[PDB]
């Protein structure tokens, strides 16, 4: 059977588990308990033939910075992620994320993935940015970072409500496999 | 066409143990890199 090594990446809070688990098992998970590692493999069918699925939930949290390379080797698609109503997520995609999965896998496919796309519009989330002198990411934004960074494909994406969440994995599939 | 995911596995569940300063549940190759 194919199989595809698919790691996920990206600053504290910004969605990398729900993202993952509600793909996976059709649930958003009611509690945020962050991520030290975990490995999750599913069964998908493509033009056919069954592929194996094989997924890379890594720390988010800087005090797992030592632990995080340890999922890159024979990596075949990397997730970069960082949420729409993050400013400092986005701007970390540059800064931090980009340049470490560049340096472990100089040639491997990145994905940049907008999450909680559910909250771009939330007037509450809006105001409260506003006060910080922030205001939430564009599609337009999203697009000019993942030129910048070389993506092979910029995705918005909502866990909770599963828009664009189908997507953002079959890219990530036909990315690898064609 | 690509199909809705299916047979969710959970293979690896990592921790930390703050009393010993050492990780859990690590993946079998690993054990010898940290
Ligand atoms: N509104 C909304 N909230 C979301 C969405 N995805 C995740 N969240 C919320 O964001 C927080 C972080 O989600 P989580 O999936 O744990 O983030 P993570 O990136 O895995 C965090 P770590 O890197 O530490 O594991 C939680 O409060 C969760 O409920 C989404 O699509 N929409
Ligand atoms: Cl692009
Ligand atoms: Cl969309
Ligand atoms: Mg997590």
């Amino acid at each position: 059977m194919q199989a595809i090594k698919c790691v996920v990446v990206g600053d504290g809070a910004v969605g990398k588990t729900c993202l993952l688990i509600s793909y996976t098992t059709n649930a958003f998970p009611g509690e945020y308990i962050p991520t030290v590692f975990d490995n999750y493999s599913a069964n998908v069918m493509v033009d056919g033939k069954p592929v194996n699925l094989g997924l890379w939930d890594t720390a988010g949290q800087e005090d797992y910075d030592r632990l995080r390379p340890l999922s890159y080797p024979q990596t075949d698609v990397f997730l970069i992620c960082f949420s729409l109503v993050s400013p400092a997520s986005f701007e970390n995609v540059r800064a931090k994320w980009y340049p470490e999965v560049r340096h472990h896998c100089p040639h491997t496919p990145i994905l940049l993935v907008g999450t909680k796309l559910d909250l771009r519009d939330d007037k509450d989330t809006i105001e409260r940015l506003r006060d910080k002198k922030l205001a939430p990411i564009t599609y337009p934004q999203g697009l000019a970072m993942a030129r910048e960074i070389g993506s092979v494909k910029y995705l918005e994406c909502s866990a909770l409500t599963q828009r664009g969440l189908k997507t953002v994995f079959d890219e990530a599939i036909r990315a690898v496999l064609g | 066409e690509i199909s809705a995911p299916s047979n969710f596995e959970h293979r690896v569940h990592t921790g930390f143990d703050q009393h010993e300063q050492k990780f859990t549940g690590l993946p079998r190759q690993w054990q010898s890199l940290i």
